[PDB]
């Protein structure tokens, strides 16, 4: 946490002159019923409208996780969520649009499925550790 | 041939004869059924018509209602009309009502489950008794206890003692534990459940019990039922580190094992065979003679078994008469059974590698050599002399 | 107390098996291999070292062979540092017996001194018994050229050849099918590399990863000489016997 | 006040004679019935139980082996429970000053 | 690794292609086969390979619960895969010690994917009537063979142990070139001096390596792959790989 | 120091320690020993599943005490020799002292006592051996057999086996050993003993040890030769 | 060939026309009778189905308002007034109460608790092993029979004294001791309501649930009239506690918790009886164990000398023996024994005459039978373990 992550994504929403749709990972919890796979559904198309465009989730962790009880009815809500994410990730292809991009600061808890090739393929590093040379970098823009 | 075509069919057009008389003179009388029968089906379906809504009975009151739950939220508090069983519907027993004005118009449902099927095995495994070259001795401690009282009750009515219950076949690896299951099994044709000991740990906390109580209720409905463990020794050794409960949640459904067994249930014939490589590990409870009454122990095979155990799978094979049987069993000293048969499966494969359907005694010389240096000696009584 | 925090490595386990000895003898199998072969006129010891960077200077370099007087050897397997320990204790005893009757030690009396050593902790002291395996290859006048082997129980029988360390089964098997009574000192050590070669974990077999020395009666006047070899004939020796 | 001691001395005999005696009203409650397997029922149960109490005022309200509402000492990665917590902070902010304190007296055994 | 795809062609593809000449023989029926060496040297990518060859299905189960919804769990799942896949059969079922994700099941068990391993080649030693030949055959996966316990390492319980070693100068070669074939090339270049330059240890180091050319093909806007560009993408990624492996 | 009380009473009211040293000595190879009229006879298991391993200087299952007085074992190998030079000092000390040479029942109560005394030291684990302590006493010729055991308890036996498959064995000598009637002479007695090891050997010549011990400090090893013989005589005799 | 050929495809064409005379007359569709009283049943359905007796839907009260506030389970809350069926006398807090199907009005007041499905498994059909099985005439047998059997048979006794009865026994002893075996003895005699837990049962998935559980299990047996709550085998629940620091006991001791405190409750409990049987008391907490919730302790120990003689004459009498048996010969035999390795010497003693081809087992065969058991299985006994943690 807090190597500037999003600070890279507005730098990013500015130049590029495509449109942007900006979306927390709690939106996709509703609180009725099937609203999950409804807002999901209306995202991507959204996109593909008014293509080129570039759709950020800024934490996509809770909606990603790992395990699933699947007896509760939460869990088995979010479990929707998520395969409906997946399904449309590979319709996305043959597009103008570049894919989703999304953060998150732990890495341990994400589902392998979205890591799985065809989907989310390239994987960003930002380093904790900072050299003598990056550190008197980052001073300079702040003095 | 001759006679039992010839007594079927005077059988089969007599049952014929009969059929047709009882439905010609029982549908000119209206007091047996047809007035009253060709009206009660047509309004017995009319009248609750569909779609018939399932749901499930969630407890029954004794007087003819119950309280029942659809899926779509609305409890009530219905009647309990024709053409259903009363006796049958219990907690949990699924229902199909009347949709206009709820009230149970019958169960009509098997309700199959995967919990039932998942236990069930419908073997047909090609082993006979017999398949096992000697330890003639061991073989007959376990038909005394689990398939000969079910050929003959007699003996053991006459004699006013209880059949002896449970067994444990334990020892050295590769002596036949898991074979010996298979003959016994293939035999009593009772419903055999099989459930592997590691399947007894799973990652939820409490699940283990409740996956312990299933098990034995399949058994007890099924009877006469086997249950075979296979390696209940794994449960206590590992520690899979899924399931978070630790080793506090291991010894709480170790305990529900307990009470299933025997306990206080007074459960229907169920046989249990219990396989383990390690008796030591297994809690003193479980091994504690009253659930189970024999504990049958097995060793490695001598010089003189090893002819019997060899004589069964080069009996399959094909041979040329170069080869000599003498001469493999010589060179290997105290090697198990189950290395007797990857041997000759190493060889077969080394002559389908060079594609010739003979197993010379080249083929089977290499292979000998191979299957000695992959075991692993026993630095257990290597210690001693 | 100090009872809560007792290992308790002395004891029977429910079987009649000691764990603590049997584990001793797990912790041999992984260490390096080590092999000895007896002809009629010598004999050879012949170990590999589990160490093999270049770093690492191998050529002075000695932790497998051993002199315990002029005419006894050892080769090591086990935990090198616990080795050390007891090899002056066998070099004491092996001079005891020649100040007290001037005459060099028989092999036999060195062996089973030392066995008693390691048996001694699995019977008392609570200690954790030794983790070494030791061939003694010796000379004596009376059998003439002699092979043993102990293991932490303290059990040691001789051997024609008998190989302590990793695939100890595998190497036995080599062995066992080339051996032959009539071998001279030349036809041992072409045998001894060659099983070495077999077995060692790298395809690749050098001079500097191995240790080789030999006891030949052909010193003058009736004696044997032991001679640890130099790095510069062994590796003349793998190239004469056409390892590489 | 607390009570605590051996098991046996009467810790929860003197509270009956006191609930008899002063004629003040008695909410009895019991630590593990107040915790509750459902996401956050249980923390609702407590704001329910000294709301009441305003009503009724004054009150007492007697809570048994407060062990089931036990101790915040996990921080672990791999699970931890996080839900008796839950219900012992909340039970917390009622013991505090926002919520009248002085209509309620709180009676631990 | 032209060796290794001989010998499980015997094993796995012979027998379902001819399951008349394992009855002629008398020999028993190959069940488990297990791959190990060092990650990226390709066993996983074999394993397709072959099932593609016979014509099988091939179920890849990660030992992951979160991917089953429609049974629900894979929790008490061990016959339960074996009802799918006897359905959708021939099959090959897949199953991979990862070891980086979640390695903590693999402690104190000699792998808590290999509960799963033991568990499914109990049930498939003896099923129904496929006694006289199996539609399912079992694959199992380990980074290194250490690690499994040795009731998975006993005579006549697998068949047949690969082995994949590191891959050699020659190797990479061929397999630099197969990842070459995607895309651009310029005359000239020698795709055989760019492996013997890399130092490498794995296949999937010498796929980053063509993927990175074509990063330093975008940043000068060139229209071809050409031989400045793998020298500078053998450097990033060498370098890449050695902080994060020492 | 260290003295943990490692030997204790179960509330059963057997030592563990010493129920487990006795399962032990099951494990360990065969020894049985046959007196006849005016001779002992001890047979013993040669582990031969080994090759390679010269029998010239590797020590045998019967080990000399006195010069007449001798004594095998079944157990483990390593702690036996503990027992053996305990037993030599023993008889050179009786010697010494007294004058006259140990009598087979004075040699027997000093080893017996040994295995005893390890059984209440704290800090030590009993002993994993049992002995048969054979010959004949000096200026005698009544042969004596007693056999002792890690309780600590001994006795003589007309005839006796330790070791494993000893219930086999022993069946074997219930019914070919008349109590009355010793094997008539030396030679019989060594047919009588083979014999019942062929039993669980399942045979291999090279396997068989016999140690004869016959009064007046005669003892002498049947070599391989000599065994050979016998044993194709019997085989030839049975196979008849 | 020919004549046989085509008569046998003539004769399977006539069966199945005989299957359609088969499922007409009876019809077999719908069908879950014995198609003779749903006949007569058949009318009745159609007087019930006229009438509104149902549907009623099932909702709950949550404030009586002197007027109540129902509410449903499709969750909309609604205040409804009075059925003409019923006095406001009946009508309590919580109480589930039927409501019409139109304008919401409360019928009928209904029996609690949704919860029994599986506490209401395991009220027991009470089996039967007589008391005579029961081995010797023991002080244990009893010091039950003052607890459990003497209140409910005759409290004419325990009147004039004054003397409240105790409630709470400890069954404790090495495994196979008989301390189910009384258990299941006292089920038939009793007579009482018997209901039987595993320890193993009351532990749930989630944090709270295993608490409600055991408190329902109480409310039930308070509305029955005099029970007998069996807890059997408790070790699980029942630890003492701890907090390791790092995930605690906290989850099983949820559950304990709530069991103590309604053996003390805030008020009188009703007529409830508690039985433990346990295979070690050390685990026990000292919260479980001191009187007022587990009065008399008695211990099912082995049994000496004469009772293995008494042990051997219940499980013998049903066998064929000679008279020549020396009970006594081998009961002196036999070392310091449960009363579970008895049994499996008398099921080896026929075992052996079973090989044997003997109908009647002799002496030799009981002594062969003593050997065999008490040899081997010293190797397993769990006698010596379990000892030492009581
Ligand atoms: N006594 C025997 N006679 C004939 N064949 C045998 C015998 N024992 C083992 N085999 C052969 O070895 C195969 C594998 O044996 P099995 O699975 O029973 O070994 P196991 O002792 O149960 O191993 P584990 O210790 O893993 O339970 C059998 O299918 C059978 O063909
Ligand atoms: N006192 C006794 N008299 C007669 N038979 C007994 C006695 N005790 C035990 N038995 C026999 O032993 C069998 C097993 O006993 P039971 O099931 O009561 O064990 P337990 O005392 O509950 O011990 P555990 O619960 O540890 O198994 C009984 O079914 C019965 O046949
Ligand atoms: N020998 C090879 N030939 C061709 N491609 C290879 C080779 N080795 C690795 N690769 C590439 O690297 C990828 C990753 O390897 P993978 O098949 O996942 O198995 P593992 O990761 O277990 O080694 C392969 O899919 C393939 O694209
Ligand atoms: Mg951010
Ligand atoms: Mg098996
Ligand atoms: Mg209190
Ligand atoms: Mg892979
Ligand atoms: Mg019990």
């Amino acid at each position: 946490p807090g190597t500037g992550k999003t600070m890279l994504v507005k730098a990013v929403a500015n130049s590029t002159k495509a449109a942007f749709i900006r979306v927390n990972g709690s939106e996709f919890v509703h609180k009725y019923l099937g609203e999950g796979p409804r807002m999901v559904r209306d995202v991507f198309r959204l996109a593909r409208e008014n293509a080129p465009s570039i759709i950020f989730i800024d934490e996509v962790d809770s909606i990603a996780t790992k395990r699933f009880d699947a007896q509760t009815g939460s869990d088995r809500e979010v479990q929707r969520i998520l395969i409906e994410l997946l399904t449309q990730m590979d319709g996305f292809d043959q597009s103008t649009n570049v894919k989703v991009i999304m953060a998150t600061n732990r890495a341990d808890t994400l589902d392998p499925a979205l890591l799985r090739p065809g989907r989310l393929d390239r994987k960003i590093e930002f380093p904790s550790l900072r050299d003598r040379r990056e550190r008197r970098l980052i001073f300079g823009t702040i003095a | 041939t001759r006679c039992k075509l010839k007594l079927l069919r005077m059988e089969r057009i007599k049952d014929h004869l009969l059929l047709e008389e009882e439905f010609v003179s029982n549908s000119e009388i209206l007091k047996p059924f047809e007035k009253k029968q060709e009206e009660e089906k047509k309004q017995l379906e009319e009248i609750r018509g569909n779609p018939l809504s399932i749901g499930t009975l969630e407890e029954i009151i004794d007087d003819d209602h119950a309280i029942v739950t659809s899926p779509t939220m609305p409890d009530y508090y219905v009647s309990i009309l024709s053409f259903v069983d009363k006796e049958l519907l219990e907690p949990g027993c699924s229902v199909l009502l009347h949709h206009k004005t709820m009230s149970i118009v019958g169960v009509l449902q098997d309700d199959a489950d995967p919990m039932v099927s998942v236990m069930k095995m419908d073997k047909s495994p090609t082993e006979s008794y017999s398949d096992i070259g000697g330890l003639e001795s061991q073989i007959q401690e376990i038909k005394e206890s689990v398939e000969l009282p079910l050929t003959h009750p007699e003996l053991y009515e006459e004699m006013g003692i209880k059949p002896p219950k449970g067994v444990i076949l334990y020892g050295a690896p590769g002596t036949g534990k898991t074979l010996l299951a298979k003959a016994v099994a293939n035999q009593t044709s009772a419903t055999f459940l099989r459930i592997v000991g590691s399947e007894l740990i799973q990652k939820y906390l409490g699940d283990g019990p409740r996956l312990c109580r299933q098990i034995f209720k399949v058994a007890g409905e099924n009877a006469p039922s086997i249950v075979f463990i296979d390696e209940i020794d794994a449960i206590g050794t590992k520690r899979y580190d899924s399931n978070s409960g630790g080793e506090r949640e291991i010894q709480r459904t170790m305990l529900e094992l307990l009470n299933q067994l025997d306990g206080f249930d007074d459960r229907g014939d169920v046989k249990v065979i219990m396989a383990t490589n390690k008796i030591e590990t297994l809690d003193p409870a479980l091994i504690r003679p009253g659930r189970i009454d024999r504990k049958i122990l097995f060793e490695n095979p001598d010089l003189s078994t090893k002819k019997k155990i060899l004589g069964i799978h080069t009996s399959k094979m094909n041979l040329s008469e170069d080869v000599n049987l003498e001469t493999l069993v010589t060179t290997k000293d105290d090697l198990s059974g189950a290395d007797i048969q990857a041997m000759c499966t190493e060889a077969g494969l080394l002559a389908l590698r060079e594609r010739r359907m003979q197993v010379t005694a080249e083929d089977f010389k290499q292979a000998k050599e191979r299957v000695m240096k992959n075991k692993v000696e026993e630095n257990l009584e290597g210690l001693y002399l | 107390g100090s009872r809560r925090y007792d290992s308790r490595t002395t004891i029977f386990s429910p079987e009649g098996r000691l764990y603590q000895v049997e584990y001793a003898l797990e912790s041999i199998s992984h260490a390096g291999t080590a092999i000895g072969i007896m002809a009629s006129d010598g004999i050879v010891l012949a170990a590999e070292r589990k160490v093999t960077s270049t770093l690492l200077e191998q050529d002075t370099s000695t932790e497998k062979l051993y002199k315990l007087n002029d005419k006894i050897a050892v080769a090591v397997a086990g935990l090198t540092a616990d080795a050390e320990i007891l090899i002056n204790t066998a070099r004491i005893h092996a001079q005891n017996y020649l100040k007290t009757y001037n005459e060099d030690i028989p092999v036999e009396i060195l062996v089973r001194r030392l066995s008693d050593i390691k048996q001694g902790y699995t019977q008392h002291g609570g200690l954790r018994p030794f983790g070494v395996s030791f061939i003694y290859a010796g000379y004596d006048d009376r059998y003439g050229y002699q092979l043993y082997t102990s293991n932490p129980s303290g059990n040691y029988t001789g051997w024609k050849a008998i190989s302590v360390g990793a695939n100890t089964s595998a190497a036995q098997t080599l062995l066992q099918m080339d051996y032959k009574d009539d071998m001279k000192v030349d036809d041992a050590i072409e045998l001894a590399l060659k099983t070495l070669s077999k077995t060692t974990d790298s395809s690749a077999l050098t001079y500097d990863r191995l240790e080789f020395a030999t006891i030949r009666k052909g010193a003058n006047d009736g004696e044997v000489y032991q001679k640890i070899f130099k790095p510069q004939e062994i590796k003349d020796i793998l190239v004469k016997t056409g390892i590489t | 006040a607390l009570m605590y001691g051996p098991p046996g001395t009467g810790k929860t005999l003197l509270a009956r004679a006191c609930a008899a005696q002063t004629n003040a009203t008695f909410l009895k409650l019991a630590a593990p019935q107040l915790v509750q397997m459902y996401i956050g029922e249980g923390a609702k149960l407590v704001r329910d139980a000294f709301a009441l109490a305003k009503e009724k005022a004054p009150t007492i309200i007697f809570i048994d082996e407060l062990d089931a509402i036990g101790t915040k000492r996990f921080d672990s990665e791999k699970s931890g429970d996080r839900e008796v917590q839950r219900t012992m902070l909340e039970l917390l902010n009622q013991l505090d000053g926002f919520s009248s304190d002085d209509r309620v007296k709180v009676l631990a055994a | 690794l032209t060796k290794q795809i001989k010998e499980i062609k015997e094993v796995i593809e012979l027998p379902v292609k001819h399951p008349e000449l394992f009855e002629s023989l008398g020999i028993a029926q190959p069940k488990g086969v297990i791959l190990y060496g060092p990650p990226g040297t390709g066993k996983t990518l074999l394993a397709r390979a072959v099932a593609h060859h016979t014509d099988c299905k091939f179920i890849r189960v990660s030992g992951a619960e979160l991917v089953q919804k429609y049974i629900g769990e894979g929790s008490r799942m061990v016959r339960e895969l074996f009802v799918m896949a006897r359905e959708h059969a021939p099959s090959i079922i897949f199953m991979d010690e990862i070891d980086s994700i979640g390695s903590t099941r693999v402690e104190g068990s000699g792998g808590g994917d290999s509960e799963v391993q033991r568990t499914m080649l109990e049930l498939l030693n003896q099923l129904d009537g496929f006694e006289t030949s199996k539609n399912i055959k079992i694959i199992m996966a380990t980074n290194r063979l250490d690690i499994l316990d040795p009731a998975l390492l006993r005579p006549g319980r697998i068949d047949r142990k690969i082995e994949f070693p590191p891959p050699s100068v020659a190797a990479r070669a061929e397999i630099l070139r197969i990842h070459s074939r995607k895309m651009n090339l310029t005359r000239g270049i020698n795709l055989r001096k760019v492996a013997e330059k890399m130092n490498g240890c794995s296949g999937a180091d010498v796929k980053g390596v063509c993927t990175e050319a074509g990063m330093y093909a975008l940043r000068e806007r060139r229209i071809h792959v050409t031989q400045e560009d793998f020298e500078l993408a053998v450097g990033k990624v060498m370098n890449k790989n050695q902080e994060t492996a020492i | 120091g260290y003295d943990r009380a490692l030997s204790i009473f179960s509330p059963d009211g057997h030592i563990f320690q010493v129920e487990y040293a006795l399962e032990a000595v099951k494990r360990g190879t065969c020894a049985v020993g046959v007196k006849g009229k005016n001779c002992v006879v001890l047979g013993c298991e040669r582990r031969s599943t080994l090759k390679l391993q010269d029998t010239r200087i590797t020590p045998s299952k019967v080990s000399k005490i006195d010069s007449h007085v001798v004594l095998s074992f079944s157990g483990l190998n390593a702690d036996s020799r503990i027992l053996i030079e305990k037993a030599r000092v023993e008889a050179q000390s009786h010697r010494l002292t007294l004058e006259d040479p140990v009598t087979v029942e004075y040699l027997t109560r000093y080893v017996a006592g040994v295995q005893q005394r390890y059984t209440q030291s704290g800090g030590v684990r009993p002993f994993g051996v049992s002995t048969l302590i054979a010959g004949f006493d000096p200026r005698d010729d009544e042969p004596k057999l007693y056999q002792t055991e890690p309780s600590g308890i001994y006795s003589s036996w007309s005839a006796q086996t330790i070791g494993r498959n000893s219930k086999t064995v022993r069946e074997f000598l219930e019914k070919n050993y008349d109590r009355k009637e010793p094997p008539a002479t030396v030679e019989e007695c060594v047919k009588l003993t083979v014999r019942s090891l062929l039993e669980v050997v399942q045979t291999g010549a090279k396997n068989i040890e016999i140690t004869v011990v016959k009064p007046d400090s005669d003892i002498v090893a049947l070599s391989s030769e000599e065994i050979n013989q016998y044993v194709t005589q019997i085989e030839q005799e049975k196979q008849e | 060939a020919a004549p046989y050929a085509a008569k046998l495809k003539q004769t399977e064409n006539d069966l199945k026309d005989i299957e359609a005379r088969i499922k007409e007359k009876a019809g077999v569709k719908e069908s879950d009778t014995g198609l003779a009283p749903s006949h007569l049943w058949d009318i009745m359905g159609d007087r019930q189905r006229l009438g509104e007796e149902h549907p009623l839907q099932v909702a709950r009260c949550t404030k009586i308002i002197k007027k109540y506030v129902i509410n449903l389970k499709q969750i909309a809350k609604f205040v409804v007034g009075l059925g003409e069926r019923v006095s406001p006398t009946d009508i309590e807090e919580g109480m589930r109460v039927g409501v019409d199907r139109s304008k919401y009005n409360i019928e009928l007041p209904l029996p609690p608790r949704i919860d029994p499905s599986v506490t209401m498994m395991t009220v027991e059909e009470k089996p039967d092993v007589t008391y005579s099985d029961v081995g010797g005439c023991k002080d244990q047998i009893e010091k039950l029979r003052e607890v459990v059997e003497l209140p409910l048979l005759s409290p004419e006794r325990f009147a004039t004294l004054g003397i409240d009865p105790p409630k709470g026994i400890l069954l404790y002893g090495p495994p196979g001791t008989g301390k189910t075996l009384c258990a299941r003895a006292v089920a038939n005699r009793t007579d009482a309501t018997f209901i039987r837990v595993i320890g193993s049962e009351l532990v749930q998935k989630y944090v709270g649930e295993g608490a409600r559980m055991v408190r329902e299990l109480f409310e039930m047996a308070r509305t029955k009239k005099a029970c007998i709550i069996f807890f059997d085998e408790i070790d699980a629940v029942g630890g003492a506690r701890f907090d390791d620091g790092a995930g605690g006991d906290n989850e099983v001791q949820r559950t304990m918790l709530e069991l103590i405190t309604q053996l003390d409750g805030f008020d009188p409990r009703g007529n409830i009886k508690v039985m433990f049987a346990t295979n070690r008391p050390n685990t026990l907490d000292p919260a479980l164990l001191r009187p007022g919730r587990i009065d008399r302790k008695v211990e099912f120990s082995l049994p000496d000398l004469e009772g293995r003689a008494n042990i051997f004459r219940i499980h013998s009498k049903s066998m064929s023996v000679e008279r020549g048996i020396r009970w006594e010969l081998i009961s002196r035999l036999c070392p310091n024994s449960t009363g579970a390795e008895l049994r499996s010497v008398c099921t080896e003693a026929g075992m052996f005459a079973i090989r044997a081809r003997r109908k009647v087992a002799t002496e030799k065969d009981f002594l062969k039978a003593v050997d065999k058991v008490i040899s081997g299985y010293k190797k397993f006994s769990s006698t010596s373990r379990y000892m030492q943690y009581n």
